[PDB]
């Protein structure tokens, strides 16, 4: 009962490919995330809108796919709605809206794929925790 | 007074004080388990 | 207003006491310590470590269902690399 | 007359009064019979109140359907919050009477009148004079019903959320509240068991103590108590057999022998820990709330692993996810 | 004689009392509290609660416990050496043993701690009234402790030794039951709310009504330790309280044996209802009140209100806290209010 | 029927109340 | 000098009750205490501050009371420079050298009375005079520090307005409410819901020009103590004595501390939102700003929609007819806020600027502000007391609020408990009934 590198093994890409993580970075994202996430996205939620979750499952339905290192990364940059069909990086953190959410600033390219890599990873331990809301505390 | 060593009381005293050190010391390494 | 022992204020300001105790005390605490550390504690009372809750993939509790099978029960939970 | 006024003053600051009507009595008196007959009123003929302002009337008094249990004075309602709601501020009684107007008529006049019990409790020791302080144990119970009927309303934003006047209401007032705060999990409500509980312990102990070491002055086939005259010179019980007793039950210097320092700490326990109680609920009143351990002991996995915290968190969310069932529409519960 | 001599040597008055009852209090009283400690820095509740319950595995002074047995064990006694066991000290550990340990041996620790006061004031020569008010203490545990569980499936639904292990067996009561609107348990803390207040307002009442002995300002050397005159003015007192509060007591024997009759008469009270919660003999409902509650759907009272409480209370706490029972409450079926 | 029981006890309480203020028996002092 | 045969040592500092030189020490060391901590908590706090991270969210309560005065922030409250807050430290912390060193010379070396060492500082506590001038000196330098405040915003740089016409920027007061109708009108003013009293005050007009009136009232009542001494009432009413003096500042003290609870706790001008947590119903409000912003977004028509009450969803309106928030945000329908404000309308929120005039800017500050509400454990763990483990935070309006109203409290039996022995020790029976003379022997009985 550890958290092998077999579980930190994620999806990096729509093509199948994957990427192996680490302890330092998961840890890493861990934190970021409760730097930048946690305020909204605590335990895989969504306080401002409980209709969209981090649920992998979710994320795979998403428009583009957010399941993925690659996916998620991309959102963290240009954010859209589940259709893709409006951008709304001006009422959610993103780097072309760091002036706006200042906790963005610092967030480089590592820290974003740490992010991604935690929100892949967690529904991977949690199960149905990570998705569920206080139903499963 | 020539007071004496070993008594009931020190054999009171020791049976509380001897574990709680004991204890005190074992807790204080949990401090550093991890995972 | 006295018995017998010997009163506490004399001995805990006796020079002989913490040439005792500057001994005694601290081994008692590197013992407690060696304990938990060396992991015998955890043998010592069956306490599961951080990786020893569940098997690997397993998200079930390894609940005693039954009284006289019981540690034999309890084996047998040991078995699943739990 | 030596001067009307002067007379006045004479009678009121009197201390051959049956009742010590003092200074703070003249508040006191006439403000405490005003939240008494309007309880009372209220308690037994009071229609229904809508406390939730989401015209859902709550009914608690007896006529209405209740009996001493569950029957209750309703909080005011959520849609006046903390304006004030005097009778002159409501287009009728039948009207007042639906948004829980006696409410604060009671616990306004109430904790205006106890306020004043509390500067009388000093008044009359000063006119008798004997040392004060006897107000400030009074001070502790006080505390808590401004705690429970203001400082929490004040906080929270609503006298809707004040404590209801009743006994089942008050267990509503728990129940919720142990839910919103983890009251269990909090110092200053463990204090305040403590206080308590060694308080009633405390009394049982002096209470036993003394009364078992009372000096023999009475037949075999005779009370106890008459082995005692009002207005005596010399004690009734003997205070240095009773240190030996009890001074043997423990040890000796774990034993009082003073019975100065001895009543000094019978008064100094619960009035303290009632006094941290009481700022417990005055503290939580801003939501800051009691210990959350939720999901803290986790395997080396991130399995989360569950600890009677956990267990409890269980039975408070249940609390949460039931209380004030059609008030709420929005995910978090702010107020 | 031997035994005279036996007698001699522990009714010999030390710094620590031994005594008779010492053979009985002193094991069982070292034991239980040694137990408690032990199990709550190292024994775990993982195979019968599925929970952590000490500092070995994280938890802290609040969380840590001593939990339970399984509710396979059923009333099972749990010797070390008993068919469950088997000799097995580690076993006998993880099957929660140290719980049936530390709540016998506590229990005898009791009988010879009341024992204690009965022996002690028969030497000192002082009456036991001591020991009639230590009996309020020992109902409750007996009756909280041993017949509550007694009644019900098995040990694992007593208390369990530990803080937060408490609280949820208040919230247990509450939501199973309703044990807040027991008349019992409403004497119960009449007599502690009341028993505290008489607490308070005695010392307080003494402090400020005392006499002058002394010309400091701290009033506490100018005490007499040898009798003699009162040492605070009971006939001041008298006429305080009977001016403010309209009654007062005037007779210090009377208001002693007052200061243990409630808190005690309380507690014994209290304990009656818990006898009563172990046949689920509860005073959970009043019948008057749910007829017309299910005839009337506008008809709403705070007790009505309470019970809605507990069913959330039931629902989403019994999965977890029944592990045994292997429940499983769809979302669906889960008792929720609008938005929460 | 309940109200009124309940009121009455109530009632019965307030009048007790007065009597044990206002009718106790005089506390006398050192000769009693 | 003072041992047992004075005090017991648990009531040590009562030995110097007449020891104006000893006691003089006490005041200077202590005040040195508080010094020494604005100073070394300012640089604590510096020293973990996060620039582009919330104040709130970093556990501050001191340099969001820099920012205020507007230093080192900027529009909508952006840290620009941390100078100012280093600076602010430093100084404190180095005065707090001098302060201490005067404390312990006048505690160990320095006379022990006063009297003789100089008569100008030393005093009697019955000396109605002395006592009236020494209040007269500092009544003075309480007032110059109120005006010292008007300097900095009228002068020197100004405050931070967060009701800012082009959004919260420091600016510079030149126009402070003057009118005494307007400024001592906020002390007739009702302290329950809707009318606030003093914490109601909602620009810095009326702050600085209230300082305005407080510096000079102060000052002018500073000078009139030097030259008087207590009427003839005034003698009749009080008592006169060294701890009596105390127990009327304690109940003092013991108000403000209730007031400043109040303060942090609800006010949102002289307690930005930028700087300290959103107010408790800020925070309610933006949720119902929030999912009534997202909903409409969903094609919903919130002015019509009705909830499981039938009472309106999205909105509804107050006792007096005004339209406000739906839900239990019905109770805080007396807030207001930069935010929020520009979405209503002379009947409260108008439902055509929440139909197409909602900013942007609006929707991320509601949804801040939600996610951010004063909720939290002490073990500071962020949200309802059944929320997980994450977010670390609890806002300083909730730490602040909690800790003055203790400390409020505590004074306000610290009163009681001086003020009650002030009176018995004048009368003289703080220490005991007279065994002779029992008082109460005297009195007639009332059987
Ligand atoms: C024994 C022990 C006894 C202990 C006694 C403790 C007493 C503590 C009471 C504190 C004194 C209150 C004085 C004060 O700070 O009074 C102010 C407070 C708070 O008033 C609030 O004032 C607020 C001001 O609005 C502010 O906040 C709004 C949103 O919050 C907007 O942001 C707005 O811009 C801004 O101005 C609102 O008006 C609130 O509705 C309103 O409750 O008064 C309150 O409620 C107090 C409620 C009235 C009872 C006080 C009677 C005192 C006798
Ligand atoms: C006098 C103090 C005292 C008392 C009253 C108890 C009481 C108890 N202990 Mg205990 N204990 C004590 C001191 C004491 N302990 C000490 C000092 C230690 C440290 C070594 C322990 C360590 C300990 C452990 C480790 C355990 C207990 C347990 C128990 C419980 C069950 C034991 C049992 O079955 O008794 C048996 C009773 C007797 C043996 C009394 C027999 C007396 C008769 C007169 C002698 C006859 C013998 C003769 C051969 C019979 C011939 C008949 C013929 C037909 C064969 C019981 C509540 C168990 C427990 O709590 O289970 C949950 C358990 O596992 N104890
Ligand atoms: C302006 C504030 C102020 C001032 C100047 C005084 C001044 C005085 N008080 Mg006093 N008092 C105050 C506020 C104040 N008090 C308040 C708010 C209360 C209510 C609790 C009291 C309650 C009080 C009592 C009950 C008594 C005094 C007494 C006295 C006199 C002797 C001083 C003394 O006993 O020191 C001795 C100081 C101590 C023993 C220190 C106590 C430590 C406190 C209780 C713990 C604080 C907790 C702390 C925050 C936690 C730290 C963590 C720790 C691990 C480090 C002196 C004139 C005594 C006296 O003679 O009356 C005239 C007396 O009996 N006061
Ligand atoms: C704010 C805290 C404070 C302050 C300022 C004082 C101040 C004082 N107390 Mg005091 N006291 C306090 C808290 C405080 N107390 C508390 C909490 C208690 C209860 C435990 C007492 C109990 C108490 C008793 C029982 C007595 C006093 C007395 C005194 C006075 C004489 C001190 C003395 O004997 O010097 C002795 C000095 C020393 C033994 C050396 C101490 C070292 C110095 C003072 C501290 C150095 C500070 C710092 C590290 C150095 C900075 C140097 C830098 C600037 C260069 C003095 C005015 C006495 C009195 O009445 O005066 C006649 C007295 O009898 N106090
Ligand atoms: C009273 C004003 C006050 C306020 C509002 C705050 C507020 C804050 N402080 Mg702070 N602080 C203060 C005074 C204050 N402090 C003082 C006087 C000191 C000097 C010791 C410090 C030293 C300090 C440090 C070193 C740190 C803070 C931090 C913080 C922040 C996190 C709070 C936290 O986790 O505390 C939780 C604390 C507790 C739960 C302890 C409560 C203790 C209570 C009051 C004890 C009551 C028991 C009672 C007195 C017993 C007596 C009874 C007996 C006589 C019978 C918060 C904004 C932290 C921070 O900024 O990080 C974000 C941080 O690292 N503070
Ligand atoms: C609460 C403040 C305070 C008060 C009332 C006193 C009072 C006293 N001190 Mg003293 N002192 C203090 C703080 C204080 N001190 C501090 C903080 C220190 C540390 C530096 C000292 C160090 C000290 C020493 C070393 C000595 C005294 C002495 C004395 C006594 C003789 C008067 C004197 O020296 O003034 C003479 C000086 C003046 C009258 C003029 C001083 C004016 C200064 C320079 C300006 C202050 C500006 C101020 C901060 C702003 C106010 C202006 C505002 C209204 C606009 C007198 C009782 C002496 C003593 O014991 O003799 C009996 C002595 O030898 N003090
Ligand atoms: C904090 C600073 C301070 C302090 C401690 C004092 C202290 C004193 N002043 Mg004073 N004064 C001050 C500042 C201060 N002054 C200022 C700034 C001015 C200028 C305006 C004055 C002008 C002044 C005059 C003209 C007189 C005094 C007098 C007095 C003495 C008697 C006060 C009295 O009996 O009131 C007791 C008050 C009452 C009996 C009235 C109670 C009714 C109050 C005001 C309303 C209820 C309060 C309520 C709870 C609070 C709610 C707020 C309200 C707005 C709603 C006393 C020594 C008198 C004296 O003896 O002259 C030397 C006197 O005639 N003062
Ligand atoms: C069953 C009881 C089992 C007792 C087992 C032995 C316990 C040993 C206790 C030693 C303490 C003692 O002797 O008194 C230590 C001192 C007494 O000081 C005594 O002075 C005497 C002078 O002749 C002798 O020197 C004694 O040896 C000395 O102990 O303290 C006392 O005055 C009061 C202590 C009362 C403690 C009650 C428990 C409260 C503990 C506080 C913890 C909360 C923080
Ligand atoms: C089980 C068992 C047993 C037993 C054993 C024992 C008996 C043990 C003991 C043990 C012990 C005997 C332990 C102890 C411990 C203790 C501790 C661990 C303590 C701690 C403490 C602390 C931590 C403190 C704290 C505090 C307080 C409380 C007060 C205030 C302050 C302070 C903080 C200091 C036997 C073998 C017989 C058999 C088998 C079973
Ligand atoms: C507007 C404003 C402001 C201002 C304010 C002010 C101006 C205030 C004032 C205030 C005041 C001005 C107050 C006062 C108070 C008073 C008091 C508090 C008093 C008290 C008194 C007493 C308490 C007394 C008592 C008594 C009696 C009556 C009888 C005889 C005896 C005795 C003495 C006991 C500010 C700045 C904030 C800001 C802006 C806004
Ligand atoms: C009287 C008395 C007392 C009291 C005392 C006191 C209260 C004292 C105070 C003292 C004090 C009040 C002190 C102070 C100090 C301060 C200082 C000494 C300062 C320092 C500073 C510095 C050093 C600088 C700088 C810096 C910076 C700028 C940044 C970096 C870091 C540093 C920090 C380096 C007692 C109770 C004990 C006992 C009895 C007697
Ligand atoms: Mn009555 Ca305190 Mn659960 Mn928001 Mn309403």
């Amino acid at each position: 009962a550890e958290l092998t590198p077999e579980v930190l093994t994620v999806p990096l890409n729509s093509e199948g490919k994957t990427i192996t993580l680490t302890e330092k970075q998961y840890l890493e994202g861990k934190r970021l995330f409760q730097y930048a996430c946690a305020s909204c996205h605590v335990g895989g939620i969504t306080k401002t809108n409980p209709s969209l979750d981090l649920r992998t499952e979710t994320l795979a339905l998403a428009t583009p796919p957010r399941d993925n290192i690659e996916g998620l990364v991309d959102y963290m940059k240009n954010p859209t709605t589940y259709d893709g069909e409006q951008e709304i990086a001006e009422v959610h953190p993103s780097l072309r809206s760091a002036d706006i959410f200042p906790k963005m600033r610092n967030l480089t390219e590592k820290d974003l794929v740490a992010i991604a890599g935690h929100i892949l990873v967690e529904p991977k331990i949690l199960g149905d925790k990570w998705g569920g809301g206080k139903v499963y505390y | 007074v020539s007071y004496p060593i070993f008594t009931v009381r020190w054999v009171a005293v020791h049976t509380l004080a001897v574990p709680t050190i004991f204890f005190l010391g074992a807790i204080a390494a949990m401090q550093f388990i991890q995972r | 207003g006295t018995t017998g022992e010997r009163p506490f204020s004399d001995i805990i300001t006796s020079v002989r006491y913490w040439v005792i105790h500057s001994i005694t005390i601290p081994a008692l605490f590197i013992a407690g310590w060696l304990f938990v550390s060396t992991g015998l504690a955890y043998d010592v009372f069956g306490t599961p470590r951080p990786d020893s809750y569940y098997a690997q993939e397993q998200r079930s509790i390894p609940l005693v269902t039954d009284r006289f099978e019981a540690k034999q029960q309890v084996e047998t939970f040991l078995e699943q690399l739990k | 007359s030596a001067n009307l006024w002067e007379r006045f003053c004479n009678w009121v600051t009197s201390t051959d009064n049956r009742l010590y009507v003092g200074w703070f009595g003249v508040i006191m008196i006439p403000t405490l019979l005003a939240a008494t007959i309007c309880f009372v009123i209220a308690f037994i003929a009071a229609p229904p109140v809508d406390i939730d302002g989401i015209r859902e009337p709550v009914s608690g008094s007896l006529l209405y359907g209740n009996n001493i249990i569950t029957g209750a004075v309703v909080p005011s309602s959520n849609a006046i919050g903390l304006h004030f709601y005097p009778i002159w501020e409501a287009a009728s009684l039948d009207e007042w009477l639906y948004n829980g107007g006696p409410y604060q008529l009671i616990i306004f006049h109430f904790l205006l009148g106890a306020s004043c019990y509390m500067g009388r409790q000093w008044e009359l020791s000063y006119r008798l004079g004997m040392r004060p302080w006897i107000c400030v144990a009074y001070s502790a119970p006080l505390a808590s019903a401004f705690a429970v009927f203001l400082i929490y309303p004040i906080g929270q934003g609503s006298f809707s959320d004040g404590m209801p006047l009743g006994i089942s209401g008050t267990f509503n007032f728990m129940i919720v509240f142990q839910a919103e705060h983890n009251i269990l999990m909090h110092p200053f409500h463990q204090l305040g068991v403590a206080g308590v509980f060694g308080g009633a312990l405390f009394c049982a102990m002096h209470g036993s103590l003394v009364t078992s070491s009372l000096i023999r002055e009475t037949t075999e086939t005779e009370s106890a108590n008459y082995g005692y005259k009002f207005g005596q010179e010399e004690e009734t019980y003997n205070i240095v057999a009773a240190h030996g007793y009890f001074g043997r039950l423990i040890f000796q210097y774990a034993s009082f022998n003073n019975s100065r320092s001895l009543h000094f700490f019978l008064a100094a326990w619960p009035v303290v820990g009632v006094w941290f109680t009481a700022l417990g609920i005055s503290t939580m009143a801003f939501n800051l709330n009691g210990f959350n351990f939720n999901h803290s002991v986790i395997d080396a996995k991130g399995n989360v692993i569950n600890t009677w915290a956990d267990i409890i968190n269980r039975a408070n969310l249940g609390m949460e996810v039931m209380h004030e069932r059609n008030a709420h529409n929005f995910p978090l519960d702010l107020a | 004689g031997w035994f005279d001599i036996l007698d001699d040597w522990l009714k010999r008055d030390r710094f620590v009392f031994v005594g008779w009852s010492g053979i009985l209090l002193f094991p069982c009283a070292y034991l239980a509290l040694g137990g408690w400690l032990t199990g709550t820095t190292f024994v775990t509740s993982w195979y019968t609660h599925g929970l952590a319950s000490s500092y070995l595995e994280g938890c802290n002074f609040l969380t840590v416990a001593v939990s339970t047995p399984a509710n396979s064990m059923g009333h099972s006694l749990l010797l070390l050496w008993g068919p469950e066991a088997q000799g097995d000290f580690t076993r006998w550990c993880q099957l929660g043993g140290l719980w049936t340990f530390i709540a016998l041996h506590g229990a005898f620790g009791l009988i010879g701690f009341m024992l204690r006061q009965f022996e002690i004031a028969r030497l000192v020569g002082v009456r036991p009234y001591n020991a009639i008010a230590f009996s309020a203490p020992i109902a409750v545990f007996v009756s909280v402790f041993l017949i509550y569980p007694l009644g019900q499936s098995s040990w694992f639904f007593a208390p369990s030794f530990g803080v937060a292990a408490i609280f949820r067996f208040l919230l247990f009561f509450q939501g199973f039951h309703n044990w807040t609107l027991n008349p019992f348990h409403m004497m119960g803390v009449a007599g502690v709310l009341g028993g505290a207040l008489l607490c308070a307002i005695h010392g307080a009442t003494v402090e400020n009504t005392l006499f002058q002995d002394g010309e400091g300002a701290s009033t506490f050397r100018a005490f007499n330790p040898t009798q003699a005159e009162e040492t605070y003015s009971m006939v001041t007192a008298n006429r305080f309280w009977s001016q403010i509060f309209g009654i007062a007591f005037s007779n210090k024997r009377w208001l002693h044996f007052f200061m243990l009759f409630v808190p005690v008469t309380g507690l014994w009270m209290s304990a009656i209802g818990v006898v009563g919660l172990a046949l689920n003999l509860r005073s959970y409902d009043f019948i008057s009140q749910e007829i017309r509650a299910a005839e009337d759907p506008e008809f709403e009272t705070f007790y009505t209100k309470n019970l809605l409480l507990n069913e959330g209370i039931r629902a989403w706490m019994a999965p977890q806290d029944q592990p045994h029972e292997n429940f499983v409450f769809p979302e669906e079926v889960l008792p929720r209010g609008n938005a929460l | 029927m309940e109200t009124i029981t309940y009121v009455f006890i109530f009632a019965c309480i307030i009048a007790l109340f007065f009597f044990a203020i206002f009718f106790r028996e005089p506390p006398r002092i050192t000769k009693k | 000098d003072q041992e047992s045969s004075g005090f017991a040592w648990w009531a040590g500092n009562a030995r110097l009750i007449n020891l104006s030189g000893k006691l003089l020490g006490a005041h200077v060391a202590h005040a040195g205490l508080i010094v020494f901590w604005a100073g070394a908590m300012t640089l604590f706090e510096l020293a973990h501050f996060i620039p582009e991270k919330p104040m709130y969210e970093q556990g501050l309560i001191l340099i969001p009371h820099i920012a205020t005065l507007g230093w080192g922030v900027g529009p909508g409250g952006e840290v620009v420079d941390t100078f100012p807050f280093f600076v602010v430290g430093v100084v404190h912390l180095i005065s707090s050298a001098v302060l201490g060193f005067g404390g312990v010379y006048h505690a160990i070396r320095g006379p022990e009375t006063l009297e003789e060492y100089s008569s100008f500082f030393g005093y009697d506590w019955k000396d109605k005079n002395k006592m009236t001038t020494i209040l007269g000196f500092h009544l003075i330098v309480l007032g110059i520090g109120a005006l010292l405040l008007v300097a900095k915003a009228m002068f020197f740089g100004g405050l931070y307005d967060t009701w800012a016409p082009g959004g919260g920027d420091v600016r510079v007061i030149t126009n402070p409410t003057l009118d005494p109708r307007v400024i001592f009108g906020y002390l007739l003013k009702s302290p329950f819901g809707g009318e606030g009293w003093i914490v109601s005050v909602n620009n810095l007009e009326d702050v600085v020009g209230g300082h305005i009136w407080i510096g000079l009232i102060c000052i002018a009542g500073g000078i009139w103590h030097i030259l008087t001494t207590p009427f003839g009432w005034a003698r009749r009413a009080f008592i006169w004595s060294g701890e009596a003096y105390l127990s009327y500042s304690l109940g003092a003290l013991s108000m403000m501390g209730f007031i400043a609870t109040c303060f942090v706790w609800f006010n949102n001008t002289v307690y930005p939102s930028e700087f300290y947590g959103p107010t408790g119903p800020e925070a309610s409000q933006a949720q119902a700003m929030t999912f009534l912003i997202r909903d409409q977004k969903l094609g919903a028509n919130v002015g019509s929609a009705q909830g499981p009450t039938g009472l309106g969803k999205y909105l509804m309106r107050s006792p007096t007819g005004e339209i406000i928030f739906g839900g239990e945000t019905m109770r805080f329908w007396d807030f207001r806020g930069p935010w929020l404000e520009p979405l209503r309308g002379p009947n409260g929120l108008d439902l055509n600027k929440i139909k197409n005039d909602i900013q942007p800017w609006q929707e991320r500050r509601a949804a801040e502000y939600m996610t951010h509400a004063p909720l939290g454990s002490l073990n500071s763990v962020g949200g309802v007391a059944t929320e997980i483990n994450s977010v670390n935070f609890v806002s300083p309006r909730s730490w602040l609020a909690t800790s003055h109203f203790v400390l409020a409290f505590f004074f306000l039996v610290g009163h009681l408990w001086h003020a009650g022995r002030a009176r018995a020790a004048a009368a003289g029976f703080e220490k005991g009934i007279d065994r002779e003379s029992e008082p109460v022997l005297s009195m007639p009985s009332l059987d």
